[PDB]
């Protein structure tokens, strides 16, 4: 009996744990810190807390690894410090962003076998794991995390690459936007600790309005929509229509000076790229996943917008599980735990024999 | 993948039912076909013989109202795996308790029955 590990490499947060558990044992910032002017490096929470003397780097951008040296450090730390395991003793399932470059898939594979000596490994597409976690084989996943939002149509277990689309706007962008609009109210949140306060405000007080214009009129007319927030000292601030204007940017990217379509349109557009014969199944299975889909009211709003774009005879169904922030990781935990998983992973033998390119024939 | 039960799957016309039991696919005794635990997830393979001799397949993953996430997720994945094993010849159907398709319901001569309970989650 062997124990597999599951690692979901997010652009903002890494989720790591043991297959079979219903939640990741470790969730920490995907950051590597190094001495600013001169322990050689730090990772995660400790790097973040020691930023005063460290230069921080985020090796994953838009779900794609951009620095392999730093990524090795995150993984090294994940194994030895966060999970407290010897990697050479465990099969490892890693997640990847949709449309992850072929070169990157091979790299990840080579690092696991050559650097960490994993006895076996597998790479799964994040969106697909989320669909599985929701108990479905067909549907369209709208995965929105840190730097990017993806719309991924999946049919009978497999994503349809040609129809995968993306909005280059996600959580960090919403946090930065909240920072900006809060200044118009006369608040300055510029430092790292201050940006963290803004993120908390976004995560705790923001919500998606079903009807934005009407929500704006309401805010302007009364103080019904106002909420109070207490800063780390004791200063209490008041936030109004910023609560819903912040996440509104997901639906109206022009709010950030972006020309691309909002998430509801991107979802509709991905659906229209699929064979008419399966579109009914996509509209009826819109699965939301990722931290940025956690805003109250987002499912109701997605339902409304998609219903407006689709024929009136199309049944629209938005699935927004409460645990959707870890949906990708949970899907991985289940997959890695199946009695049939032992045959799907790339083993050391296979790697030794075929090399990194084996990933394209074992994981697709 | 080639699980022992996969080797048994879709060999001749008829119905086969397995229950997801702690991350594994377990056959359901034939005498109990139609009796579904509402706290469980199942995989049903309906094999129909075609004129040329080959078999037609319809894979249904049935989800009880109280089945745990590991069970419904496993049922969905085993369904993709079984289809893959069957050369992609199976049409997959998601069947939720209380909202099953006429086709699925029609597989049970006397009508299927629901019973509270089931095997514990594998998490
Ligand atoms: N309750 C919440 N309301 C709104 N946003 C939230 C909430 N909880 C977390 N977030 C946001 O979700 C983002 C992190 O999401 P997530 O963990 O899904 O991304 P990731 O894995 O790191 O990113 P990606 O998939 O882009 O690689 C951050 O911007 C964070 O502020
Ligand atoms: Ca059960
Ligand atoms: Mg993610």
């Amino acid at each position: 009996d062997v124990q597999a590990l599951v690692i979901d490499n997010g652009s903002g947060m890494c989720k790591a744990g043991f297959a079979g558990d219903d939640a990741p044992r470790a969730v920490f910032p995907s950051i590597v810190g190094r001495p600013r002017h001169t322990k050689d490096s730090y990772v995660g929470d400790e790097a973040q807390s020691k930023r005063g003397i460290l230069t921080l780097k985020y090796p994953i951008e838009h779900g794609i690894v951009t620095n392999w040296d730093d990524m090795e450090k995150i993984w090294h730390h994940t194994f030895y410090n966060e999970l407290r395991v010897a990697p050479e003793e465990h099969p490892v399932l890693l997640t990847e962003a949709p449309l992850n470059p072929k070169a990157n898939r091979e790299k990840m594979t080579q690092i696991m076998f050559e650097t960490f000596n994993t006895p076996a490994m597998y790479v799964a597409i994040q969106a697909v794991l989320s669909l599985y976690a929701s108990g479905r084989t067909t549907g369209i996943v709208m995965d929105s995390g840190d730097g990017v939002s993806h719309t991924v149509p999946i049919y009978e277990g497999y994503a349809l690459p040609h129809a995968i689309l993306r909005l280059d706007l996600a959580g960090r962008d919403l946090t930065d936007y909240m920072m900006k609009i809060l200044t118009e109210r006369g608040y300055s949140f510029t430092t790292t600790a201050e940006r963290e306060i803004v993120r908390d405000i976004k995560e705790k007080l923001a919500y998606v309005a079903l009807d934005f214009e009407q929500e704006m009129a309401t805010a302007a007319s009364s103080s019904a929509l106002e909420k109070s927030y207490e800063l780390p000292d004791g200063q209490v601030i008041t936030i109004g229509n910023e609560r819903f204007r912040c996440p509104e940017a997901l639906f109206q990217p022009s709010f950030l000076g972006m020309e691309s379509a909002g998430i509801h349109e991107t979802t509709y557009n991905s659906i229209m790229k699929c064979d008419v014969d399966i579109r009914k199944d996509l509209y009826g299975n819109v699965v939301l996943s990722g931290g940025t889909t956690m805003f109250p009211g987002i499912a109701d709003r997605m339902n409304k917008e998609l219903t407006a774009l689709a024929p009136s005879t199309m049944k629209i169904k938005i699935i927004a599980p409460p645990e959707r922030k870890y949906s990708v990781w949970i899907g991985g935990s289940i997959l890695a735990s199946l009695s049939t998983f032992q045959q799907m992973w790339i083993s050391k033998e296979e790697y030794d024999e075929s090399g990194p390119s084996i990933v394209h024939r074992k994981c697709f | 993948v080639e699980h022992p039960e996969f080797l048994k799957a879709g060999k001749e016309p008829g119905l086969q039912i397995w229950r997801v039991e702690k991350f594994d696919l377990v056959p359901v005794p034939t005498n109990l076909y139609g009796d579904f635990f509402t706290g469980d997830a199942y995989v049903i393979l309906k094999t129909v013989q075609l004129r040329n001799g080959n078999l037609q397949y319809d894979l249904h993953y049935w989800l009880g109202n109280e089945c745990s996430q590991d069970e419904s997720g496993a049922a969905a994945i085993f369904t993709v795996q079984l289809d893959d094993y069957l050369n992609g010849r199976a049409v997959q159907h998601r069947e939720v308790q209380g909202f099953e398709s006429a086709t699925f319901l029609g597989y049970f001569k006397s009508g299927l029955k629901y019973k509270k309970g089931g095997v514990a989650s594998g998490f």
